[PDB]
């Protein structure tokens, strides 16, 4: 798409309808006549496109205006509320801009963000650039939280996120353009080793690859035409569906097995019939044959009835002779249907050992991707997010991700070391009460008129709680927290001195052994200038390869790329590093997956904010207090970069929205 | 609508191997035994036609005689009358059978000679005493 459509796109929008949101804020203009709506719609269109096409400077709305053309530039009230607006939800004017009206005198209103990771990031801008007074309250000492990146001399590599998922629509298309990111193009080819440390060939990489595809379409059959997503109360999970649909796979082989040897009884027992019948025929003949003789050693003169024997037995034995013939013929018919039969026998095995470790391995790289074992996922839901997601090739951050966060950190109040304990909200307002993670005794409080917490779900789900909540969250928003799940994947950091591996290959997977490691270093990554080989650790190997050191993790890594470019090709690493992201207290995992029991309605709840109730009894119904943003909070874009981004953007606007009250919907 | 090709996935099938914690396990071997019962049949009649076969091993050749070629004639030799009535005697109204014993009359000049020689050789009494057999 391109012009104005296309920037409606880039903006995740319909370009020829209005959404839910734009509905709620011009209820006038989506109930009135279909004109003013298409004009409403360019304006906005247009508006984008505006930003777009430069979005390191801020779009005002005098600079909008200028650039509108008649009929659309005559409602000059229109303009000015489809332009705040957009500038209030973050479409426009957000991220890192040079700013040309330069920040109000005072602030009104204060915030505190707990974390600063991309989510918290997004929104303390956002609410800056509105005029609010903004503490962000981080507990590590430094910025971006899962977004890490490691840095050593030339070395850089990122222990976090690390991959932008297309720009078609990604958020992060204007950030890497107010941002010097240097991004580079994955290529999609991955050859496959074996245990013993040589490739899959073309033929079975395929015909595996095209099985697991296969598998997975079946397991969606299961779930939407059979309504398989209930087993004993459980709800049923896509390993559950997956092992169901290969034992049905492996139960048609053995059916199909069946009814072909099944085929050659009926025709070997058609032959066994033929075949007494010629042999009791050819015993008729035999003794007729001699009847016949001796019938003809009777030497002439004869009379009549001694030549009539003669001739009769000399009929019987032709027509007896034309019958054996006959049934030679259809011994000849069923025993070449019998080398039919036996020459094109169906398939042997569904799939051998040697094909099952290579399934598994397109298994794990679906649990690496899921961050979880599929047994954890919903059936159901665990793909809710595929129809959101951005055109375009994957592209990897050269310089480690990192300089996203901090890029986006820059002239914010930022308190590192600070670890919230504590947060207490009331009808009247706000305190956070934190300690300094070096020496913990040391207290402090912040008073604030509202708080956005951008806490990770893994540490929500922490029992007993790292936060305690005053009063305590309620159960609505407790039983989404129990529910949603928190998954985990790490990564081996691996710097050489030499490229050992093919330079023009991006990832290269290795098949494990048995299906309980199939996550184990199954994947590895060359995507930096420097000699760097990242290595992945998925499923359910994750979080056992956490309780082993980095050493023995190492080990095994060397062991396997030694078995794939030869024992004195692969040299000792230089530096190295292992995260252990379910360990890190300030995570607790890697990121939110859709597992059985929970729905994407669930991530909705998580976005809801939460209201106290009245100080004084029969006071009136108070404002909303405590606020919520972040990876798990975020429906359509879940366990990402960009979705962490928007959630932000979400609640410094509906937060503004709160306690700047919208100039807009008038 | 339907399952991807090359995929095999019924209603009936979903239930049965889901019934409980090893009916996947135990639907695998009630085949597996199936199909070993099945194979071990097939070598059993095998083994047994191949008994048979040479059984008949040889063929029918010694027993085999070789082509009378002999041109249809109109003419009744008394002789072939003879031959005729003893034919039905035996075999009734199998004109082709007796058209054989013969040698040198059509199957129509067969059906001619029950109706011409009718009442002379009491054809009625020689057929009525070939189906009291
Ligand atoms: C881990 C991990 C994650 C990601 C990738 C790899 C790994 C290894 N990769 C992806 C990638 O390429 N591309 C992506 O876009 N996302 C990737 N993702 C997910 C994104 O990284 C992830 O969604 C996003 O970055 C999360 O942003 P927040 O919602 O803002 O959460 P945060 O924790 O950052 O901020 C919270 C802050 O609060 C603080 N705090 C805590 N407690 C306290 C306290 N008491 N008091 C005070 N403070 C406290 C904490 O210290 C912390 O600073 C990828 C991906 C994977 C699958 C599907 C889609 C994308 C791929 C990849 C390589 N695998």
């Amino acid at each position: 798409p391109s012009g104005v459509e296309g920037a409606a796109f880039q903006s995740r929008l319909p370009h020829d309808r209005m959404t839910s949101q734009e509905a709620a804020c011009f209820p006038d203009i989506i109930s009135g006549p279909q004109q003013t709506q298409k004009v409403f719609l360019f304006i906005r269109n247009r508006t984008l496109q505006l930003w777009l096409d430069n979005p390191k400077i801020q779009l005002t709305f005098e600079a909008t205006l200028q650039q509108l053309e008649a009929p659309y530039n005559s409602d000059t009230v229109l303009v000015h509320r489809v332009h705040s607006y957009l500038e209030r939800h973050g479409l426009i004017n957000f991220g890192i801009y040079k700013r040309i009206k330069p920040l109000p005198t005072k602030k009104t209103g204060k915030v505190i963000i707990i974390g600063s990771g991309v989510s918290g990031l997004a929104a303390a801008r956002q609410l800056q650039s509105f005029g609010m007074d903004v503490t962000l309250l981080e507990a590590r000492d430094r910025v971006g939280g899962r977004v890490a990146t490691f840095r050593k001399g030339n070395y850089v590599a990122d222990l976090g996120a690390m991959v932008v998922t297309g720009l078609g629509g990604n958020p992060m298309a204007v950030v890497s353009k107010q941002v010097n990111m240097e991004l580079a193009k994955i290529k999609q080819k991955c050859p496959l080793y074996e245990a013993n440390g040589q490739a899959v060939p073309k033929e079975k990489d395929e015909m595996v690859e095209q099985e697991f595809n296969r598998l997975l379409e079946a397991t969606s059959y299961l779930s939407h035409q059979l309504d398989f997503n209930v087993l004993n109360n459980k709800p049923v999970s896509l390993g559950q569906a997956l092992e169901v649909v290969i034992q049905l796979q492996e139960k048609h082989v053995k059916d199909e097995q069946i009814e072909h040897w099944k085929k050659i009884v009926k025709t070997q027992e058609e032959l066994k019939e033929l075949l007494n019948k010629m042999v009791n025929l050819k015993e008729k003949i035999k003794e007729l044959h001699q009847q016949y003789k001796e019938a003809s050693e009777v030497k002439p003169p004869r009379d009549i009835t001694a030549e009539f024997l003669v001739k009769s037995k000399h009929r019987d034995l032709t027509a007896l002779c034309k019958e054996y013939d006959e049934l030679a013929e259809t011994q000849g018919k069923l025993e070449e249907k019998l080398q039919e039969l036996e020459a094109n026998p169906p398939s042997d095995v569904y799939l051998s050992s040697r094909d099952r470790q290579i399934l598994d391995w397109h298994f794990a790289n679906l649990e690496f991707a899921n961050a979880t074992p599929l047994s954890t996922l919903s059936l159901k839901h665990w793909d809710q997010d595929d129809d959101f997601e951005f055109t375009g090739s994957h592209l990897t951050v050269r310089n480690g991700y990192s300089c996203v966060p901090v890029a986006l950190a820059e002239g914010l109040d930022i308190k590192l070391n600070t670890a919230v304990r504590q947060v207490r909200y009331t009808a009247s307002g706000c305190e956070v009460i934190a300690v300094n993670t070096r020496s913990t005794s040391q207290t402090f409080i912040y008073k604030c008129d509202a708080v956005l917490c951008t806490l990770p779900l893994g540490v929500l789900k922490q029992q007993p709680p790292a936060v305690q909540f005053v009063p305590p969250l309620p159960e609505w928003k407790t039983s989404a927290v129990q529910r949603m799940g928190f998954g985990n994947l790490n990564k081996v950091v691996l710097c050489f001195d030499r490229v050992f591996w093919d330079p023009s290959v991006n990832l290269f997977g290795h098949v494990g052994s048995t299906t309980a490691s199939r996550g184990e270093l199954f994947l590895f990554w060359n995507l930096y200038k420097a000699p760097i080989l990242l290595a992945l650790v998925a499923g359910e190997a994750a979080g056992i390869m956490e309780n082993i050191s980095d050493d023995v993790i190492v080990g095994r890594c060397l062991a396997i790329l030694k078995g794939i470019f030869g024992s004195s090709a692969v040299p000792q690493p230089k530096e190295t590093v292992v995260s252990r992201w379910r360990a890190d207290p300030w995570a607790r995992g890697s990121y939110s997956y859709v597992a059985a029991g929970s729905s994407g309605n669930d991530y909705d709840l998580m976005a809801q904010p939460i209201t106290p109730g009245p100080s004084i009894p029969g006071a009136p119904q108070p404002i909303p207090r405590l606020f919520f943003a972040g990876e798990h909070t975020i429906r359509n874009y879940p366990a990402t970069v960009h979705g962490a981004l928007l959630s932000g953007l979400r609640e410094a606007g509906r937060i503004a929205d709160q306690f700047l009250g919208a100039m807009y919907t008038l | 609508r339907k399952p991807p090709k090359g995929m095999f996935l019924s209603q009936e099938d979903v239930e049965a191997v889901s019934a409980n914690a090893t009916a996947a396990t135990t639907v695998l071997r009630q085949l597996d035994m199936e199909l070993v019962s099945v194979k071990r049949q097939i070598q059993n009649i095998k083994q047994t036609n191949s008994a048979l076969k040479e059984k008949l091993d040889g063929g029918i050749e010694p027993y085999r005689l070789p082509e009378v070629i002999q041109k249809c004639n109109a003419r009744w030799t008394t002789e072939e009358q003879l031959l005729a009535v003893q034919a039905i005697r035996k075999y009734g109204r199998d004109f082709q059978a007796i058209s054989d014993v013969i040698g040198n009359k059509s199957v129509v000049q067969v059906k001619n000679f029950f109706v011409n020689y009718r009442r002379r050789f009491n054809i009625d009494e020689v057929l009525q005493e070939w189906e009291a057999e």
